[PDB]
């Protein structure tokens, strides 16, 4: 394969290999869900440790009390995506005295990716990821490609194994979008979701994260006993 | 640097379910009241006016900048026309922004803005920013000459913010009126021609171009005599 050293190559039948491998980083990657109803959105995490005496790696992120993100794959390209979303969302603040709305943070991740496919010395993010937030428009979910592909999502799963999560809410989407009074429903609809991603593990309070947000529930991680309630 | 072509005071008011602003339609260039259409009332939307006082070509720019803003805003935005609509905070915190940003760059924007509308969940906005950046609310707001003297009128109808309930549309624009009369009387650099806007959360903006100041009082003139001794 003479067109896979860069960005700035098609392939002869359009293929822009690179970034294809990029997306193989996020296949590689723990599998996250996300899932929404009208008022709450929800992350849903699965962590690796390194070893057994090693933490499990931080799978979500927050961005405000009103968004924060999941990662799949590469967690620094993560780390520089959320400092970006970040700052768009304070200068939405500061500037106009708004609360920036997620699919404008969705298009902003969108473009910044698309540079990285389309000149030469860069390189594609490895990572894909699961916004959620709640605006003047309600709750929201985006998945994120390092294609720079955006797509506004009731449910969706990505990292390894992910497609058995997103075949169970394919199944469920018509019972768990109605889910609008209780968070916690949606949290277990999620981790129901993720159970069908797991391979010879189980959730523990030590891997599985979840994260919430919603009309009066700004954005909040649930981590180590405090997700004990839901395994 | 120095202001050349020169609007004079706008002048506004909160009432029971909205706002209203007016000012006069004159560029003045010195004493020369050289230009006699200039519209100071800048609507934004259904739900904001932008009143400017100061040097016109500024006011000019800011227009601009108002133009745009509304048409980014509704790039990749299918809400533009509803709960992603322009509101007067937003438009108040960006003109405040770009006022102080040129104040901190030595190069003003020689203008005293009110920024009048009602908020989607049917607040009164009523705000003010001048040159420096200094930004204020109360429930009147005058610019210039209207500040000594217009103020003190609409001040003896909203004194407080217990009155605004209190205070209807007629009689808010009949305070404005009078208002804009005694301006006439007192500041030379004054038309009787003025427009005046009003945003009532239910009635909408409704904008009223070319009123004139009426039922003046000069048949007292016939009396005065001289400056003293004079019979």
């Amino acid at each position: 394969n003479n067109y896979d050293g860069d960005t700035v190559t098609f392939s002869p039948t359009g293929r822009l290999f690179q970034v294809e491998y990029a997306l193989e980083a996020i296949k590689q990657g723990s599998v996250t869900v996300g899932l929404r109803s009208n008022t709450h959105a929800v992350l849903v995490a699965l962590k690796r440790n390194a070893d057994e005496l090693s933490s499990y790696q931080k799978k979500i992120i927050k961005c405000d009390e009103h968004m924060g993100l999941s990662l799949a794959g590469l967690a620094p390209d993560a780390r520089v995506l959320s400092n970006y979303l970040r700052q768009q969302c304070n200068y939405s603040s500061l500037v106009f005295n708004r609360k920036l709305a997620v699919e404008r943070a969705g298009h902003l991740l969108c473009d910044k990716a698309q540079k990285n496919t389309q000149s030469y010395g860069g390189r594609p993010y490895g990572v894909g990821l699961l916004i959620i937030g709640y605006d003047k428009s309600g709750a929201h979910l985006l998945e994120f490609q390092p294609s720079g592909n955006v797509t506004e999502l009731y449910g969706t799963a990505i990292g390894a194994r992910s497609q058995g999560a997103k075949t169970y809410l394919e199944r469920t989407l018509d019972t768990f979008i109605k889910i609008d009074g209780n968070p916690d429903e949606l949290i277990k609809a999620g981790v129901e979701a993720i159970s069908q991603s797991l391979r010879d593990e189980s959730l523990t309070v030590d891997n599985l994260s979840i994260a919430i947000v919603g009309k009066d529930t700004p954005f909040t991680i649930y981590d180590g006993e405090a997700v004990a309630k839901y395994i | 640097q120095q202001p050349i072509v020169t609007g004079t005071s706008v002048i506004s008011m909160k009432y029971d379910n909205g706002v209203i602003i007016a000012a006069d339609n004159l560029g003045s260039y010195g004493s020369l009241l050289r230009f006699n259409g200039v519209e100071r009332l800048i609507p934004v939307g259904d739900n904001t006016v932008v009143g400017i006082s100061g040097d016109i070509s500024d006011m000019q720019h800011i227009e601009r900048l108002l133009k745009d803003l509304v048409t980014e805003n509704a790039y990749d935005n299918p809400l533009a026309d509803a709960e992603e609509a322009l509101e007067p905070s937003y438009i108040f915190e960006y003109l405040a922004t770009v006022m102080y940003q040129r104040r901190s760059k030595m190069n003003p924007l020689w203008n005293a803005i009110i920024v009048a509308g009602v908020q989607s969940n049917g607040d009164q906005f009523l705000r003010y920013v001048n040159l420096l950046g200094v930004t204020y609310s109360s429930p009147t707001l005058a610019t210039g000459f209207g500040a000594h003297m217009a103020n003190p009128l609409l001040r003896k109808v909203v004194d407080r913010e217990s009155d605004i309930p209190k205070t209807t549309v007629q009689v808010a624009e009949e305070a404005i009126v009078n208002a804009m009369r005694v301006l006439y009387y007192r500041d030379a650099r004054s038309s009787r021609n003025f427009s005046l806007a009003i945003i009532d959360k239910n009635t909408g903006l409704t904008f009223k171009k070319n009123l004139q100041v009426e039922n003046m009082k000069w048949d007292f003139a016939k009396d005065i005599k001289g400056y003293g001794t004079q019979k």
